[PDB]
């Protein structure tokens, strides 16, 4: 009840999203009419007719209440939501201009507004055949689609983790205190025998004599960044299949039988159906009070160049054990990404949708002319969350094991360094 | 928490008056739930505004604010509508913790709400007399 | 704005508990009385802090103030001495002018009073919740 | 569009009051016409302003502004006539193509005459609601 | 000011057509209500904003902003708009604010106006 | 190493605005200073980096860099976050012979900062008007 | 800027030395000023060159280039002639963006000239005291 319809509350009093609604929400009928008058306006037969009658008789549509979700994840994505609206007859407002010039004195010319009819709506149909063999393929070519992208990720990961213990060396260094046998990094740059030249200092000889070692944090760390952007949104496969279907319409007299309106009206029916993946473990409970952002993943990669930087004459170990313990969060964070990724989320779509039509008048002799523009009112779409994917699917934990044992030790390796 | 017509009952020195705040509404850009008693005047009305901050990346803590401004009529002998020449304002700001429980939140709230009608406060606003 | 013993009761989500704050000593550094838990060891947990700055050059403007505070603490299985997990406060105010009439202060006073009282404050507060 | 007699009918919350502005002439220095209500002091009139800014080359687009304020009287109770307290204005910007057509141009007129009418925009300024 | 349905009838050169005006998203990035066409393309064609600015460092002088907006298309090939901005000091009231409404929707319904909009003649 | 604070003087045209910049740090790499501005914010803070060389091998001659950054700080930005939109860059950069003077270094000293004062090169770097 | 005999004040170090800078034609092969004081080689003389450039297929900034060049001429002790001994160079380049105004462009202006005098360039240049 505090909450809204789609959403509960956990153990800790945290924002969750309410499974049960969200996948089993309670349906309900409405019959709500939109546009229940017609009007017409100018002369038939040599007599003004500009009343306003209704138009809609009875109404019936089953659909889902409005509800509300919250990411599940640290990359943002949201939960599928089932969602309702199948019509027991479609809805299509005509704003034709109807008129005929026949002979022996009879013309007619006017102009309808607010006119609708109903028509059958075919939603017995099933493109699961046709959906389910464009995953296999997919999946088969990932990996020699983008095990390029995945491999040079993993490598640059490493490289992250190389440059921060290389990093946490210097440091360890400048904490037990030594000029001197601080430069085993320094030496690690310069590709040459640099000599001294007079007494240095601890911080002076830490707070940018490593400038090449902060640019190759930075520079790969964006990288880095870049690649897990792309990789992440690797984690989702949408597929969908449409085809054509023409309907009539059964006959109508927006008049007092005065004229027949018949044709054609071409709609197309499309079968989606998109698997996605993430954890599989805190997945139904993921705190979204307790992160960090993601700029901060750019402001600690350019605090060491900022040459703004006060707290170097103030505090600098608080500063420098706080940038490794926020790098460590931050790490520890996207490594949810990549525990137990298996099939989480799944959700099969059927919608119709309008192209074209056609209209055809006959009451005598072909009389009628006929020049409108058709629009829709209602359409069929039925959206399902479904559990059950009878098909091989393709299990991506054992290609990320890897990059979830690098962030743990890197996370190790940083939580490792005390003030 | 839905907006709706809040009436205070019994409040005041010798406790009779009753106030009615009605529905403004939420201004969004800052999340804040407002209500004013029925008039006319912008300028002259109790007003009473409502805000829930949840706990930011740079704050992690939640927050309540609640603040009530009345101003003084001092009508004039004619030459134009009122005008505002005093302004009470209160102001609350509870803050908790992301496991906070509802115990102790509403444990705070009865505990301030009695004191505001405990006679220490009683004469420390009435009379502005130091606690003393 | 005398010191003594105060016992607010009917406290909590129900209502039913009480909280017996005994005196303190009125801080010399800023003026500002303090009553606490009845003790022993919630003598220096639990706080309430009463101030009444007079007008000044910041001030002008009495400002009465009233800071709450609730330490939740635990004993780990193991421990002795119970340590703070977590920490409630809230703070009111009131800015009232040099002109201002003691009816309109507990005007105020019971105004704010009988919205914590009110069902909308407290969902906000107890269950943390944006009124919408 | 000839300047003449202006008098609009029902007008105001209940709907009972008409206006009637007087032509008074046309500011040649920007081109705009100028309806006055019917008075003495010209402190003391409720204005309307119709302008017909023609597109150029540095905006090709036509315009009109439509700009009308209210001043108030505020009688004071003698030693002299009112002094101008409070005032009311608004400003109406179309801003057409020069290739519009008179039809569109007569939608835009009834679409802002109906909103104006409706009650959103009736309590979003009668009671200045924000819209929500 | 709920959001809600409007249904403005009499509209149009003749005061014939009807625009059917459904509620969106009030934007919070700086509080503006929303008003599309019954939709469905229309929607993000047409649109009517309305806004309530209270006093700021600037305003003092509550700013009443209604926007209207229509796009004509054949690829969207014309845009017709319109804005009023009623600013209101604080003592103003609800009289005063219902008269200025009033007026301005008398004058859009005068001779006048409609002559200096829909065929754009100054008053000469 | 640079750590004193420069008050300036007779900022911009008028001559009427006054700066001050305070000390940040040093670099110890290129023999780098940092100064800035009081305040918290990039673009409010102007930057100057002064920066002395000697050789070592890939030059026989010295640098005095000096880079100096006057952000153009906006105010109304949507929200209370003044952020920049005109980045002012100034570098200068010299070059002295092992063999010159502190004569010959206040001789270039002086004469960029007499050219600078006189309204010849304000000419050209406030109006951009070339030599005619 | 312009041609024209610019009388510049305080050169050296003393505010009693002065220079006259009288204009040597410019360049329509590159389009670069020059000026200097009375007399018949470059070596003896003093020189200055400003350039100024505007938005093109090069960049999308306003350049002004300023340079100052006071070899170091040697007549006797081997050279006879003028010989350029030691060279000192005086790069100031003010770059901005297409939307900046005159004030942005004289706040570095300022800046620079008044850091010149300012006690850090002046040890930072003549004495050379070290940034590391």
């Amino acid at each position: 009840p505090k909450l809204p319809r789609g959403l509960r509350f956990g153990a800790d009093n945290e924002i969750l999203n309410d499974f049960q609604e969200l996948w089993f929400p309670d349906l309900f009928i409405e019959s709500s009419d939109t546009h229940p008058w017609y009007t017409l306006k100018g002369r038939v037969l040599n007599a003004h007719l500009d009343d306003r009658l209704p138009n809609v008789g009875g109404r019936q549509v089953r659909r889902t209440p409005h509800r509300v979700t919250v990411p599940i994840a640290s990359s943002g994505l949201r939960p599928v939501t089932t969602v309702q609206y199948d019509p027991a007859a479609l809805s299509f407002l005509l704003n034709a201009r109807v008129d005929w010039d026949f002979g022996n004195g009879d013309s007619a010319n006017l102009v309808i507004n607010d006119f609708l009819f109903r028509t059958f709506a075919p939603k017995e149909f099933d493109f699961s055949n046709s959906l389910v063999p464009r995953y296999t393929q997919a999946f088969s070519a990932f990996n020699a689609k983008y095990g390029t992208m995945i491999g040079e990720g993993l490598e640059t990961i490493k490289y992250l983790g190389l440059l921060l213990r290389r990093l946490r060396e210097g440091y360890r260094a400048v904490k037990r205190g030594d000029l001197r046998a601080l430069r085993r990094v320094i030496q690690s740059y310069h590709n040459g025998k640099w000599k001294p030249a007079t007494a240095g200092n601890l911080w002076l000889e830490f707070r940018y004599g490593l400038m090449p070692l902060f640019y190759d944090i930075r520079d790969v760390m964006l990288d880095w960044q870049n690649r897990h952007d792309k990789i992440q949104r690797l984690l989702r496969f949408s597929v969908g299949h449409g085809e054509d279907y023409v309907v009539e319409f059964d006959n109508l007299y927006p008049a007092v039988a005065y004229f027949k309106l018949k044709g054609e009206i071409t709609l197309e029916r499309r079968h989606r159906h998109g698997i996605s993946y993430a954890n599989r473990e805190g997945y139904a409970v993921f705190d979204n009070g307790s992160l960090r952002p993601v700029s901060d993943w750019k402001e600690l990669a350019t605090a060491f160049i900022n040459p703004h930087e006060v707290a170097w004459e103030l505090t600098p170990y608080s500063f420098v054990v706080d940038w490794f313990l926020n790098v460590g969060d931050i790490l520890a964070q996207q490594g949810q990404l990549y525990h137990n990724i298996d099939i989480v989320d799944g959700f099969d779509r059927r919608d119709i949708r309008l192209k074209s039509f056609t209209i055809k008048g006959e009451r005598n002799g072909r009389p009628v002319n006929v020049s409108a523009s058709l629009s829709a009112v209602d359409l069929f779409y039925s959206r399902l969350h479904t559990s059950n994917l009878p098909f091989a699917t393709l299990d991506l934990d054992t290609t990320f094991s890897s990059f979830k044992h690098v962030l743990d030790s890197i996370f190790l390796l940083t939580q490792r360094v005390k003030r | 928490a839905k907006l709706e017509t809040v009436t205070l009952g019994n409040i005041g020195k010798d406790g009779k008056q009753t106030l009615v705040l009605n529905p403004r509404g939420v201004n969004p850009t800052n999340g804040v739930a407002s209500l004013s008693q029925a008039g006319a005047v912008p300028a002259l009305e109790k007003r009473v505004t409502v805000s829930v901050s949840q706990p930011s990346r740079n704050r992690k803590n939640y927050k309540v604010q609640v603040k009530i401004q009345n101003p003084t009529a001092c009508t004039a002998n004619g030459s134009c509508d009122p005008s505002v020449t005093r302004q009470a304002y209160a102001d609350v700001t509870f803050s908790f913790t992301q496991y906070s429980t509802d115990e102790e939140r509403a444990f705070v709230r009865t505990e301030l709400a009695a004191l505001l009608a405990s006679p220490l406060l009683i004469d420390a606003i009435d009379q502005l007399n130091p606690a003393y």
